[PDB]
């Protein structure tokens, strides 16, 4: 029964999650290459952080 | 301000500072001291009800020999608290004697003087706070300069040398759009392009150049630019640009490069534009000479405006800043001022009393203007019209100039200057004049006014102005006549004798070859650019100066509109008139962009031939 519990709660909040990012940009904004957000694309995280798609290839490399 | 130039803004600054630091300088009775060449911009800026008000100054007085005299009288008498002078040194590397002299004489307790500067931008705000004392003194300024600059000479008397550097950046007087920066006369009012010494021109020119150079980093730094495309007209305009783009890449701070990465930079842009065109007086001495038809200019040639932007016969201001009268009506023809007056006076008839006092001023000046135009030598105002307009076009024939150059030199009682301007116009229209001519020209001005004429038809000779038919620093070696078939001066134009000057023309070609469609074209590498360009445009130029060099196109960033159009060698008045017209012709046809024009002094005929002589 706990199971049965836990997996329900994972599903309904597994779907709740879904198309309810609602992430915002603020007034100007970058990170990590320092240029400027807006200039290749919006690779956006949660709590706050920016990235060029570039910057992050640079760094995994 | 703030990558919009708001030229009004910058009159503030320099108010701020002086009340500032004339309020810092004593909580007592002063008497003030001033240069003469500086008062005149001074009190173009401060009233005198204001400057009483704001700071506990109560008098103001002049450098000269009479307070010598007066030094048992003025200096000995008031002398409150202290006395503060006031002195330019940004020229000539010398200061006046009469301080000097007055120092040890009457024997002042207390010496506190102000020298002017440009804004020192490289300050960057003080540079925070000094990093937390250097990060443990890490970095210090003591005894790492030289002992002194300019006032190592003051070493005498006492040690009372409490100096105040006042701020100084360029402001607007006569108009909104066009600044003014006063390079172009020292303190002995001797031309700073023309000087009337044939042995010092090198120096004199590099420190004009060094001085407009040093002006045009403070007002860039000021306004947080980025020039991008610069075009160089002339010899001297390439070392100015030389010496511009070096100590801009030396001696600019940090936390910008990397904005300058951001902006512009590497496959990308942000469509940000501002041009630098650069011209050179030298380059078209065709039209400093002609005569001004629009109002101010009629009103300019007759009563010479000092440096301040007013009149001594005259008392009320021509400041544009607190009346409309003058801004609709300065830069009109004067034909078109009468019917408009009358339509402005007669509609207020139905209708603030300010209003009717201008009004009326401005009536009764129009009236005086009118009046002396006629009767003062009567046809003699429209005769040389005629005969310039003659001239330009090209009618002279064979020995029958020296029947008309003496026909106005006493049948109509005329002014020296008149006749030397129409002689050196004659001399240069034709970019040659024959062996058998000067004979006789020469020796009959040698006849008619004095054996020193000879000293000044000699020293005239070499600048370009008087030459003969048998480090160039660009002359004009090409007929007029030819100018007149690839350009269309001679036909839309006003403030001359219906001609077009050639800097307009050199400066609209730049942007839009329309008039060069019409003659010498059969292809052309665009119609409408955005950018300036030069290309394809090098033998009509080559052969116009001599030198296929003298064209120079800078990019120096790698990949509406602000255009400095900078002016070496003084403004004729009558370019700004047309540049307006430029202007909208241009917003008309589909390109908007805004012209500043900077000026280093404004220069006249009548103006010249007194620095050459």
């Amino acid at each position: 029964i706990n199971s049965k519990n836990l997996k329900v709660e994972i599903n309904t909040e597994i779907s709740k999650f879904n198309e309810i990012y609602r992430i915002l940009e603020p007034g100007k904004s970058c990170d990590e290459c320092g240029k400027f957000l807006q200039i290749k694309k919006f690779i956006v995280f949660p709590c706050g952080h920016c990235f060029h798609w570039n910057c992050i290839i640079r760094v995994i490399l | 301000m703030n990558r919009f130039w708001n030229t009004k803004k910058f009159s503030l600054t320099n108010a701020d500072g002086l009340c500032a630091t004339l309020n810092e300088i004593s909580q007592n009775d002063e008497v003030l001291v001033v240069q003469p060449s500086v008062l005149p911009v001074l009190n173009s800026l401060l009233t005198f009800q204001d400057l009483t008000q704001s700071t506990p100054v109560r008098k103001i007085t002049l450098l000269d020999d009479q307070l010598s005299d007066d030094l048992p009288s003025a200096l000995g008498s008031v002398p409150q608290m202290d006395l503060i002078f006031l002195i330019d040194v940004r020229t000539s590397l010398r200061l006046p004697p009469q301080l000097l002299d007055a120092a040890q004489k009457h024997n002042l307790s207390s010496l506190h003087i102000i020298y002017c500067r440009w804004k020192p931008s490289f300050q960057n705000t003080l540079e925070d706070t000094e990093q937390w004392q250097k990060d443990g003194f890490d970095l210090n300024s003591k005894k790492t300069h030289f002992p002194n600059v300019i006032e190592s000479q003051l070493k005498e008397l006492s040690n009372e040398y409490t100096l105040y550097p006042w701020d100084l950046l360029p402001f607007p007087q006569i108009d909104e759009n066009v600044l003014l920066t006063h390079s172009l006369y020292n303190m002995e009012n001797v031309n700073m392009y023309y000087p009337n010494l044939r042995s010092l021109q090198s120096a004199t020119e590099s420190i004009l150049v060094d001085d407009m150079v040093n002006s045009l980093q403070s007002l860039i730094f000021e306004t947080n630019s980025i020039i991008t495309n610069v075009v160089s007209i002339g010899n001297l305009s390439k070392r100015c640009s030389h010496l511009l783009k070096k100590r801009i890449d030396e001696h600019q701070t940090e936390n910008d490069l990397f904005i300058k990465g951001t902006l512009y930079g590497e496959r990308t842009n942000c469509g940000l534009e501002m041009d630098l065109i650069i011209l050179e007086r030298n380059t078209d001495p065709i039209t400093p000479l002609l005569t001004q038809l629009t109002y101010a200019g009629i009103l300019d040639d007759l009563y010479e405006f000092n440096s301040g932007i007013k009149i001594k016969e005259k008392d009320m201001n021509f400041n544009y800043k607190e009346d409309k009268i003058w801004n609709d009506l300065k830069f009109l023809n004067f034909g078109s001022i009468g019917p408009q007056l009358n339509k402005l006076a007669k509609e207020l008839q139905t209708q603030l009393q300010q209003r009717q006092a201008f009004l009326k001023n401005h009536t009764t000046l129009s009236s005086d203007v009118l009046k002396v135009v006629e009767t003062e030598e009567y046809g003699s105002f429209n005769k040389i019209l005629e005969l310039e307009l003659e001239i330009l076009m090209g009618n002279t024939l064979n020995n029958d100039i020296e029947d008309i150059i003496l026909e106005l030199q006493y049948q109509y009682e005329v002014d020296q200057k008149k006749i030397l301007r129409l002689i050196c116009l004659l001399s240069l229209c034709k970019n040659s004049l024959r062996e058998k001519d000067y004979e006789y020209l020469r020796t009959f001005m040698i006849d008619s006014w004095g054996i020193e004429k000879c000293f000044q038809l000699e020293s005239l000779a070499e600048l370009g102005f008087f030459t003969s038919k048998t480090s160039k620093s660009t002359r004009l070696q090409k007929e007029y006549r030819y100018i007149s078939q690839w350009f269309n001066t001679v036909p839309a134009t006003f403030a001359y004798s219906g001609v077009v000057p050639l800097t307009m023309r050199l400066v609209q070609m730049l942007y839009d070859r329309s008039i060069l469609f019409h003659n010498y074209s059969s292809q052309q590498p665009f119609i409408l650019s955005r950018e300036p360009r030069v290309s394809q445009t090098e033998d009509l130029i080559e052969q116009l100066y001599g030198d296929s060099h003298a064209i120079e196109e800078s990019i120096w960033v790698p990949g509406e509109d602000i255009a400095l159009v900078v002016f070496l060698g003084g403004v004729t008045m009558g370019e700004i008139a047309i540049m307006k017209h430029l202007q909208k012709i241009l917003g008309k046809k589909g390109i908007n962009k805004r012209f500043i024009i900077i000026a280093d002094g404004l220069i006249n005929g009548t103006r010249i031939m007194n620095s050459i002589s």
